[PDB]
């Protein structure tokens, strides 16, 4: 698993610090351009995330490909890579086995209006309370699946000869046998053991369905990325209950209990605490985005080296001798 | 400043790799130097680093033709050839039927099949068994005294 | 130009609720409305609902892990399920060249928004101009948008993407209203597989040189 | 200096053609630029 993005988050600094109370707005108004700096930093980070996504998927797209008909593959059963009439079966399984909170992106504000009892600190209903917001990803699920499926349909025909500017629409089996012949297996052996080779490939590819579990390190990495996103949101949602040396954490409570000379001091304590929290969140988001950009460059290199060609360097693609590589979409990469 | 300086050293190592791979040589790995097929790269100085200009070969106006994996001699089936850095295509040059020509892998220009653009291989079930017109590599020499 | 997040609307407290050990000031007949409450010395603002009973009854206040009231046992003998009043997120889609703008409302369903938003309150004094066109709110996969015309166009790229495939196309050459377009996938050249000992080869007949700067 | 950096870059430009078709790390062939370009084109799939 290679991560390429982080979750895009914007916060409403004014409403996060003061949450509607007009007294706090005046107190914060003399703090000047702190909230503005937070907003501009987050906006720039999201713009860079969008640019990274566009660059990666512009380098992933193939110029020529073959339509993915059912039975694509022939004797090699790779029907778990084929799209169900738009995601692949294995892509759907991977997205199903990951514990990820469903963001709204549409009528998600009205979903939290009923909301039932809260489902263990719902960070998707907390945005309309805390004052942040999770932006939708740049591309649809269907468009991402279109890119990945178009990548799958050009794997066989990458071209044995200088294969960058030309496309030969050969069957998958022919490409597999040419890849096997180039690692030191002779034509006679390949011609004798055709069915055995196909069966052995199917056995390896089929053990994937029963593979998404705790022992799978890549699946654990996917879950770690999801959990990092969730922790980033949870830290924001958790500091609103903090009382930075004040009599209460609710602004509306200290307002209806003290006098303005004390009200200002307590509200200023809360304001400074919340502004420090937001600044820390912005710094951590910048670090995470800068790391994800390098990871996206690595994913670009891996797509160009392992998926669109057979690699001759050991260890880069996988273990053993590399033959063919497939790629699907994942929660954040 | 420490964070920025630490990032710039990794960037400088990447620039070193790019100079060694794209400017001092022609690279066979797609996407690393530029888009398309890499041919030659230049580098100049910039305010805080290097500015690379990668020249690439971008194909256009694609056509579809029919091609064979290889050609075998019908009389002697264990005498076969495969193209080298190119393709065996079916010509339509207002000439003999089922003629086979050779084209380069990156530009369409049919040429005669000769020993300079072919190589001998073991027969396969997908090779075409041709009986007549026998390109010169497949000509079984039977000219004795 | 871009899509900028701005200050969000806040629900306005419709009524009030008080309790202790007239008739319209009661938890019942107010379910679903954002109201102020002061129950046995615990005060705040939120929305009450009918939830199945939970926790210990004799300790009427039900909290969660983070010291937030999430339930209450009323004198009427019902367990009331408590929330916080929720904000409506707002963002502005701005084109600089034509100086045009639309409003995107977070992830709301356009049933909760109106041309005036008199039901809500926010520090910002007024809404964007939204001239004579002023048709009904448009419903998008990313939320409810004000000031967009359904266009059913397709683009190869856009300068302001709304989300998930969506773009705001400004009426560039008085500029008209922005249009809601979608990003279309650029299909690669399709080459079909033969069912024989032949194969189809796609090969260029022309070429050019191109400089990639980095 | 600007001049020293330009000297490095220009010296790099003058060795581009002669990087050596054969194991080209320890030897330098002073061929013209056109010859090098045509050898690079021939190696990507364009016939002579």
């Amino acid at each position: 698993y290679i991560q390429t993005t982080i979750q895009k988050v914007t916060v409403d600094c004014k409403q996060y610090v003061c949450n509607g109370f007009q007294k706090c707005e005046q107190l914060l108004r003399e703090y000047g351009q702190f909230c503005s700096k937070i907003n501009q930093a987050l906006h720039g980070a999201n713009l860079r995330q969008d640019d990274s996504v566009r660059n990666l998927f512009a380098s992933v797209k193939s110029s020529q490909s073959s339509p993915i008909i059912p039975g694509f593959g022939g004797d090699f059963n790779l029907t778990l890579l084929e799209p169900v009439s738009a995601r692949s079966a294995i892509e759907d399984l991977l997205f199903d086995k990951v514990t990820i909170a469903d963001p709204g992106y549409m009528q998600g504000y009205d979903d939290c209006m009923q909301q039932g009892p809260a489902s263990a600190r719902d960070l998707i209903c907390a945005q309309y309370v805390a004052g942040y917001k999770v932006l939708p990803p740049l591309m649809d699920v269907n468009m991402e699946a279109a890119y990945t499926s178009s990548l799958l349909g050009s794997i066989a025909g990458v071209g044995w000869t200088a294969g960058l500017s030309s496309f030969a629409a050969i069957p998958f089996a022919q490409s597999i046998f040419y890849r096997l012949n180039g690692v030191g297996i002779t034509q006679q052996v390949l011609s004798e053991n055709q069915k055995l080779i196909a069966n052995k490939f199917n056995q390896a590819l089929g053990a994937m369905q029963t593979g998404f579990t705790t022992t799978n390190e890549a699946f654990q990495k996917v879950q770690d990325a999801v959990n990092n996103n969730a922790q980033a949101l949870s830290k924001l949602a958790s500091e609103l209950s903090n009382t930075f040396g004040a009599i209460s954490a609710s602004i509306g409570d200290i307002i209806q209990r003290l006098d303005p000379p004390e009200q200002d001091a307590q509200i200023d304590r809360l304001i400074n605490g919340r502004l420090t929290t937001l600044n820390a969140f912005v710094a951590q988001q910048l670090v995470r985005s800068e790391s994800a950009a390098l990871s996206a460059q690595l994913a670009k290199d891996k797509v160009n080296e392992c998926v669109k060609a057979q690699s001759k360097r050991s260890g880069f693609c996988g273990q053993g001798t590399h033959i063919v590589s497939f790629v699907v979409n994942a929660p954040n990469g | 400043q420490l964070v920025r300086s630490e990032s710039a050293a990794l960037s400088a190592q990447l620039a070193k790799d790019k100079v060694n791979e794209c400017v001092k040589a022609q690279s066979k790995r797609s996407g690393f130097c530029g888009q398309g097929t890499h041919i030659v790269s230049f580098v100049v100085n910039a305010p805080n680093g290097l500015y690379f200009m990668h020249v690439g070969y971008y194909p256009s106006n694609h056509i579809e033709v029919v091609s064979a994996y290889g050609l075998c001699d019908a009389a002697n089936p264990t005498n076969c050839i495969a193209p080298v850095n190119g393709y065996f295509i079916k010509t339509n040059n207002t000439r003999i039927v089922d003629e086979w020509s050779y084209t380069g892998s990156s530009f369409y220009a049919p040429e005669p099949i000769t020993s300079l653009n072919t190589k001998y291989v073991a027969p396969q079930v997908t090779y075409q068994n041709i009986s007549t017109n026998l390109p010169p590599p497949l000509l079984g020499n039977s000219t004795g005294i | 130009s871009g899509v900028y997040s701005v200050s969000s609307f806040e629900a306005k407290p419709s009524g009030s609720v008080v309790e202790q050990a007239a008739n319209d000031t009661k938890i019942a007949s107010q379910l679903g409305n954002c109201v102020e409450y002061s129950l046995y010395g615990v005060s705040g603002r939120g929305v009450f609902q009918n939830c199945t009973a939970v926790g210990v009854r004799q300790q009427r206040f039900v909290y969660d892990a983070y010291q937030n009231l999430v339930g209450y046992y009323s004198d009427d003998g019902n367990y009331y399920c408590l929330r916080a009043c929720v904000s409506v997120p707002v963002s502005v889609i701005y084109d600089k060249e034509t100086k045009t703008h639309a409003t995107l409302f977070g992830s709301v369903a356009c049933e909760h928004i109106s041309s005036t938003m008199s039901q809500y309150s926010r520090s910002t004094r007024s809404m964007l101009k939204r001239r004579d066109s002023t048709y009904g709110p448009l419903q998008t996969p990313v939320g409810c948008v004000l000031g967009l015309v359904n266009s059913s166009l397709f683009v190869e790229d856009c300068k302001l993407p709304l989300g998930q495939s969506l773009c705001a196309l400004p009426d560039t050459p008085v500029p008209g209203e922005m249009r809601l377009a979608s990003i279309a996938f650029n299909h690669p050249i399709q080459v079909d597989q033969l069912n024989s000992s032949y194969f189809k080869l796609s090969i260029p007949t022309n070429f050019s040189f191109g400089v990639t700067q980095e």
